[PDB]
RNA sequence: GAACAAUAGUAAGCACAAUCAUAGCACAUAAAAACGUUAGGUCAAGGUGUAGCUUAUGGGUUGGAAAGAAAUGGGCUACAUUUUCUACAUAAGAAUAUCCACCACACGAAAGUUUUUAUGAAACUAAAAACCAAAGGAGGAUUUAGCAGUAAAUCAAGAA
């Protein structure tokens, strides 16, 4: 049973269910764990790849992208190239056709 | 202009973490396209309108087991009831063209 | 008020440095006006640091200070293209190697 | 029940445009990039004309959210202009008042 | 004329409270507002799912408490928690309004996924500011 | 009401800044009142302003089907607040933004800008590479 | 069913008036505008009374439309010197429908035709260049709108 206003606020409180104060909006979200440089340095994921090619203009024009986004975590960003990687192996025909030897 | 200029910008560019090798305006829309969230992702758009299964249906529920209360649904009710009463209803399926 | 506390605005994380604070060599302050450009104000020499692009604004804040850091240590390397600085390129009008110089030189010879 | 058949098939545009969003961005990634082979985006081409075209983002119709009208929409409130007035004008809508200047 | 939420003129014996005796031309003059909450400020987000909540929040507290709603119910929310206010008239015995007290407090906190908090006050017959 | 000390430097702020958005004049009046008062009980040093107030008017038509001559104009007033404070430390700043933020009226938001003073940080100090 | 040196009228209600809004007044505008009238408008905002459809008057996919011989309402741009260009913001420089064989230009292409580019899965859309420079030379009966920061002219913004 409730003794006061305040038991109430102090049980919800305690219990997650009202808000934490003074707020701060990103409270209940940790993101992952992640760290500045786990997102705005994508080198990681671009080690695999023709190095002087066309392919990394695309590529880090991608990586300048994916840098500049708040919207995404760690893994998504990283499916994105490994996409990427996976698509552009995928056709080997193609990218030799073109006039310029790929890797 | 200068060289100096040129190597300054790519200086400032690498180190910022922008756009470092210069590129056509066009292609920088491909930047643009993973700087921002997709459009047809935005929770203001595939969430635009709210499940309308669930109203419906927790409210009728709550009505059948006694607990809402819907004046609407009894104005139709009792209005199929006494057209139905008077011999013009819903046919059962299959049976009016025809017959 | 809502039921939910996410506000998009919250991530942004700015920094304001004073340029006079800073052990900033001669060459590594102008080096640095003309390496950090529009983040500088002039008049009352204060440096800007807007940082967005993290989720969380811890990420912000490390690399905001993360830029600070960088551009400190790349403010004091003096490189190849340095040496081929365009005399165009000056902040200053230097007296040394000048037209007006060549124009004096030119009415004093006559 | 949705109030309509129209939101019965908008609403599934919008699961759908959700679905496909990462294939769209990815394709239309390389479709739109100058620098790249032309070879490639004629492929990429066909690879997004491929997609189901209820997946497309523009397909997507913003209608009031009770009262279903495709036009007059109040992008804010996603409320057509009869519902938004009557809302407004009982006094349920917060903060929206009659305008005198 | 002008037809937007009005009550027309009887023949003089018609009861009405102070909230319907108001044209819409009245609101923040003479009138207040129904609803409560951030959303229609200058800087804010998520207007349009308050605006939901209240309507089926209206649709709620009609459909749930059958004939002894007295006046148009009053939507305030703050710091995430909603608190109903409702000037209810005296039907039903206090069993029956607790229960739906409690009943209408768990399934609001629980479907709106945020704390509910329902405030009834009671009223011997609807308020009458104007005719009678 | 437990309370404990830890041995770190707790942060200072220079200037914090809060903005109480509103519709109405007189509850951002009396919410002034309030964390006036209860700025002055903690000793906190602030001062308060207006910031001009801002109008959005927006138009529908007035009928159903069809008057293009008709309409009808809707109103959104938004009228500001703001607190600022100067010389304030971590803590006090946690439990004064605490106390206003819990009592915060329904039709009123709050934004708050913190500028908080950090002295230099570790590679810059005096190395040079 | 009223006459104020008043002859049968008194009446709360609701309009108008009064107050609010246009960040002080005053004014103006804004709003307000009862009762009824025009079976005025809308069953395509939505909701329903009455009648109908229920292997279809229902629900999906796919492709297709919106062409002009005209006729007209409303606009925009003009027909040029109070104009046109470029500088530019408010002292400048040049152009200027007839010389004549101009290597056509003065105004006036918003229209066409080419090439781009914006968006988009899809250009039929939109914007910008270059070309082209046509009708038009202040317009018949007859008419719109405005009493002040209005008309007129010039500029930007927002809604979707
Ligand atoms: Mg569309
Ligand atoms: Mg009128
Ligand atoms: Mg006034
Ligand atoms: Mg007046
Ligand atoms: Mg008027
Ligand atoms: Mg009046
Ligand atoms: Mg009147
Ligand atoms: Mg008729
Ligand atoms: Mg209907
Ligand atoms: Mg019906
Ligand atoms: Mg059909
Ligand atoms: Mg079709
Ligand atoms: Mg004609
Ligand atoms: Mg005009
Ligand atoms: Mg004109
Ligand atoms: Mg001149
Ligand atoms: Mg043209
Ligand atoms: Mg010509
Ligand atoms: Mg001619
Ligand atoms: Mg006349
Ligand atoms: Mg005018």
């Amino acid at each position: 049973p409730f003794q006061n206003g305040f038991e109430e606020m102090i049980q919800w409180t305690k219990e997650g269910k009202l808000w934490e104060f003074p707020i701060n909006n990103e409270a209940g979200f940790d993101d992952d764990g992640s760290e500045f440089h786990e997102h705005i340095f994508l080198d990681k994921y671009l080690q695999d790849f023709p190095k002087q090619g066309p392919i990394r203009h695309f590529m880090e024009l991608v990586t300048c992208g994916l840098s500049k986004n708040p919207y995404l975590s760690v893994k998504q960003k990283v499916e994105h190239i490994e996409w990427f990687r996976n698509y552009f192996n995928e056709k080997r025909v193609i990218l030799k056709e073109s006039g310029i030897q790929l890797n | 202009l200068s060289e100096y200029a040129v190597r300054m910008s790519r200086l400032s560019a690498r180190l910022f973490g922008e756009v470092a090798r210069p590129t056509d305006s066009k292609s920088m829309k491909v930047v643009k396209l993973f700087s921002e969230q997709p459009l047809a992702k935005r929770k203001e758009t595939y969430d635009w309108y709210p499940n309308h299964n669930t109203y419906f249906a927790l409210m009728g529920t709550l009505r059948f087991l006694g607990l809402y209360r819907d004046e609407h649904q009894d104005f139709r009710d009792e209005q199929l009831r006494l057209k139905k009463l008077r011999g013009k209803g819903k046919p059962r399926k299959g049976e009016g063209k025809r017959a | 008020a809502g039921p939910s506390i996410r506000n998009p605005k919250a991530r942004v994380v700015t920094l304001r440095v004073k340029l006079s604070s800073l052990n900033l060599d001669d060459h590594a302050k102008k080096k640095l006006i003309k390496l950090v450009g529009d983040r500088y104000c002039k008049s009352t020499d204060v440096l800007t640091i807007k940082t967005d692009r993290c989720p969380l604004k811890r990420q912000n804040y490390d690399y905001a200070v993360y830029l600070l850091t960088v551009l400190y240590h790349e403010s004091w390397k003096t490189e190849e293209w340095e040496k081929k600085k365009t005399e165009a390129d000056m902040e200053e009008y230097i007296w040394e190697n000048s037209t007006s110089e060549k124009n004096i030189l030119e009415t004093l010879l006559q | 029940y949705y109030v309509d058949w129209k939101m019965l098939r908008d609403v599934k545009r919008r699961k759908m445009a959700y679905e496909y969003a990462d294939e769209r961005l990815r394709i239309n990634s390389l479709r739109k990039n100058t620098i790249l082979p032309k070879d490639l985006q004629e492929v990429a081409d066909e690879e997004i004309a491929s997609l189901p075209r209820d997946s497309c983002p523009v397909r997507i119709r913003n209608r009031c959210v009770m009262t279903s009208r495709p036009r007059g929409v109040k992008r804010r409130w996603r409320l057509s202009r009869i519902v938004f007035r009557h809302l407004a004008d009982h006094g349920q809508l917060s903060g929206v008042q009659r305008a005198m200047w | 004329k002008n037809r937007a939420a009005r009550v027309r003129v009887s023949k003089g014996d018609k009861p009405v409270t102070y909230e319907e005796a108001h044209a819409p031309h009245y609101i923040a003059h003479r009138k207040g507002w129904l609803s409560l909450h951030t959303g229609n400020l200058d800087g804010e987000d998520h207007a349009a799912e308050r605006t939901v909540e209240d309507v089926f929040l209206r649709k709620f507290m009609l459909g749930t408490f059958p004939g002894c709603l007295a006046d148009q119910l009053v939507l305030k929310r703050r710091a995430n928690q909603l608190e109903i206010c409702a000037l209810v008239l005296r039907q039903l015995p206090p069993h029956k309004f607790y229960f739906l007290v409690g009943y209408s407090e768990t399934l609001l906190s629980h479907f709106y996924k945020c704390p509910v908090h329902l405030h009834l006050q009671t009223v011997p017959s609807k308020v009458v500011y104007k005719y009678i | 009401p437990e309370i404990t000390i830890s041995d770190e430097p707790d942060t200072l702020y220079k200037r914090l800044s809060v903005l109480v958005k509103g519709h109405d004049k007189a509850v951002l009046d009396s919410y002034e009142y309030f964390a006036v008062l209860a700025a002055k009980e903690l000793g906190i040093s602030i001062k308060v302003h207006e910031p001009p107030r801002k109008i959005e008017r927006f138009t529908l038509l007035k009928s159903v089907h069809i008057f293009k001559k008709h309409r009808v104009q809707y109103e959104m007033r938004t009228l500001y607040r703001c607190l600022e404070l100067e010389h304030l430390t971590g803590s006090t700043a946690d439990v004064y933004l605490e106390y206003i933020q819990r009592n915060l009226p329904e039709g009123v938001a709050m934004e708050v800008t913190k500028t908080k003073l950090e002295q230099l940080p570790e590679h810059i100090r005096k190395p040079i590479w």
